[PDB]
């Protein structure tokens, strides 16, 4: 809970740039800052880091969920969700919480099926999951038509 | 009476029930969302789709029996021709598909005896 000292010194270890070998500590340490950046309410810097992560790698599960936050703070479900499914694909789909967090992105931009699709993934994975029956699936289903 | 409703459920079954409320039979596990359940012209055959994107040959008790065409969305309708061997499926990508199904002759013969497929589960 040194939370200011780890604060300044990510801020130092972000102006280094990335390098061939240490390329794993630099997420990690640009991961932990955009963690502190959101908890800060710092949007915009963590965004632009979370950029630069994924820039460097492509794969950044972590990442591209903290991307899906971002926009959902925003209410940028078009790009929350693709953000959140890119990360329920990389991870192969062993996070029910971010699958969770996917259908209600879809939900909430009016994309029934692929909602109804994401919680199957999601129940089928987890049966005993809860909030997702009703919460999501029941009221996806309702609004099919 | 003798009737039969097949009746596709959204807790991913297939039941069949008489007039009286009586069913018959027990219900065909689904691992899909159900949307679309038909019969072919003579009620031979059943047709089923849904939430897997594909559409699924169903014997009249409820056996599956082969995959129709494979989609990239769910089938939200899988009628069949009136008088025909022809399917069509219409699914929420807005494609429209029209399958022609052919049925292989499957057979034996030896001197005076003679083997086939009748109904597509039983040997004649």
């Amino acid at each position: 809970k040194q939370t200011p000292r780890a604060r300044n010194q990510l801020k130092r270890i972000a102006k280094m740039n990335w390098n061939a070998i240490d390329a794993e500590e630099f997420e990690k340490s640009w991961l932990l800052l955009a963690d502190i950046y959101i908890q800060s309410a710092k949007y915009d810097m963590a965004e632009d880091l979370l950029k630069r992560c994924l820039r460097h790698n492509r794969s950044c599960c972590k990442a591209y969920e903290y991307m899906g936050y971002i926009m959902e703070k925003e209410q940028a479900y078009t790009d929350a969700a693709l953000n959140y499914e890119m990360a329920w694909k990389y991870s192969n789909r062993t996070n029910p919480a971010v699958g969770y967090k996917l259908a209600f992105n879809y939900l909430k931009a009016k994309r029934y099926v692929d909602s109804i699709d994401i919680c199957h993934q999601v129940l089928e994975a987890h049966p005993t999951y809860p909030k997702i029956r009703k919460d999501i699936l029941d009221k996806a289903r309702a609004s099919l038509r | 009476r003798n009737d039969i409703l097949a009746v596709a459920d959204w807790g991913q079954k297939v039941s069949f029930y008489q007039l009286s409320g009586k069913q018959i039979g027990k219900d065909r596990a689904l691992n899909f969302d159900p949307c679309c359940i038909s019969y072919f012209t003579k009620g031979e055959y059943i047709l089923l789709g849904g939430s897997d994107k594909q559409v699924s040959l169903f014997t009249k008790d409820g056996v599956r029996l082969g995959t129709v065409g494979e989609q990239n969305s769910w089938v939200w309708t899988c009628q069949a021709k009136p008088d025909s061997n022809y399917v069509v499926v219409g699914c929420q990508d807005g494609t429209i598909s029209f399958y022609q199904l052919i049925f292989s002759t499957v057979h034996g013969l030896y001197k005076d005896r003679y083997a086939y497929r009748d109904s597509m589960t039983d040997v004649i």
